């Protein structure tokens, strides 16, 4: 995250982290329940064999509320490829349940009209993640958190040197050096609605940092709440 | 304008039936009696930032 804030105690507790063998991490996602992690297809490709840590806001030191899960299925969309990065979504079921506490809490996942009609129709949304917090950097060890506008659809395809298609989605800034980065692919994309989170993206990709003239090019969840809930069953 | 106008007063999801109103909420809340609040039944409760 580049720009944006860290997240105080409590303020983004569905933020998960994917941790490679040597501990570090190298993708985001987002907790739907005790035993399933929201997350970008595309990301299962940066790993081998990797575990998922939920309740960390600070990399450097073990805090003492943070726990380590592994995962027992992985759910990739079949209709995903690097080619166009189309249905960069993915699920994962994990082996033991999530204990819910203070920086440990689940996302909603909203109904697909409602969320479209009142959610996507804000003007911001929330995107968070341990990323790079310049373009030219290593990943932060601090959890940040950044508000980022939703970006007109029309505007924003003309905006790419890739296909926006309809699983996708803009936020961002066009000028204002404020953007995710690298890292934080995977990672939650939440709006607010009356003091209540709604999961509405997943960090796909962007041609760069906060660059001018560029956006945050998010999975739009909306378009895969039915495959999501199908895949928490499965 | 139904859920058009303020959510149509609903906490969380809000649909229209037989052009009326119907609040609706996310898994881990209950429907309050006046059909329109949002319960959280357990103490972490999906949305809500942890904040104790
Ligand atoms: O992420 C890419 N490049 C990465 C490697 C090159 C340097 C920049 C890096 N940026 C990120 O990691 C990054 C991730 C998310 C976000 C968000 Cl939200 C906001 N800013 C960012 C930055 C990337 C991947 C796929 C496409 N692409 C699209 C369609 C078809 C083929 C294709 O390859 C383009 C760019």
């Amino acid at each position: 995250i580049v720009g944006g804030q860290e997240c105080k105690d409590g303020e983004c507790p569905w933020q998960a982290l994917l941790i490679n063998e040597e501990n570090e991490g190298f993708c985001g996602g987002t907790i739907l329940s005790e035993f399933y992690i929201l997350t970008a297809a595309h990301c299962l490709y940066q790993a081998k064999r990797f575990k998922v840590r939920v309740g960390d806001r600070n990399t450097e030191q073990e805090e003492g509320g943070e726990a380590v899960h592994e995962v027992e299925v992985v759910i990739k969309h079949n209709r995903f490829t690097k080619e166009t990065y189309d249905f960069d979504i993915a699920v994962l079921r994990l082996k033991t349940p999530i204990t819910f506490r203070m920086n440990v809490a689940p996302a909603c996942l909203p109904e697909r009209d409602w969320a479209e009609s009142t959610l996507m129709t804000q003007k911001t949304g929330i995107v968070s993640g341990f990323g790079r917090t310049h373009e030219k950097g290593r990943q932060s060890t601090r959890l940040k958190m950044l508000e980022v506008p939703y970006v007109d659809r029309n505007s924003c395809k003309l905006s790419s040197s890739f296909i926006i298609t309809q699983n996708m989605f803009c936020a961002g800034y066009d000028t204002k050096q404020e953007d995710a980065c690298q890292g934080d692919s995977g990672g939650p994309h939440v709006t607010r609605f009356k003091d209540t989170y709604f999961v509405t993206g997943i960090v796909s990709w962007g041609e760069g940092c906060a660059r001018k003239g560029k956006y945050g090019i998010y999975t739009k969840v909306t378009a895969f709440l039915k495959w999501i809930d199908r895949s928490m069953k499965t | 304008k139904l859920c058009s106008l303020d959510n149509g007063d609903c906490d969380q999801f809000c649909h229209e039936e037989q052009n009326s109103v119907v609040c609706s909420c996310a898994r881990g809340y209950t429907l309050a009696d006046n059909g329109k609040a949002c319960i959280p039944t357990g103490p972490y409760p999906c949305g809500k930032q942890t904040l104790e």
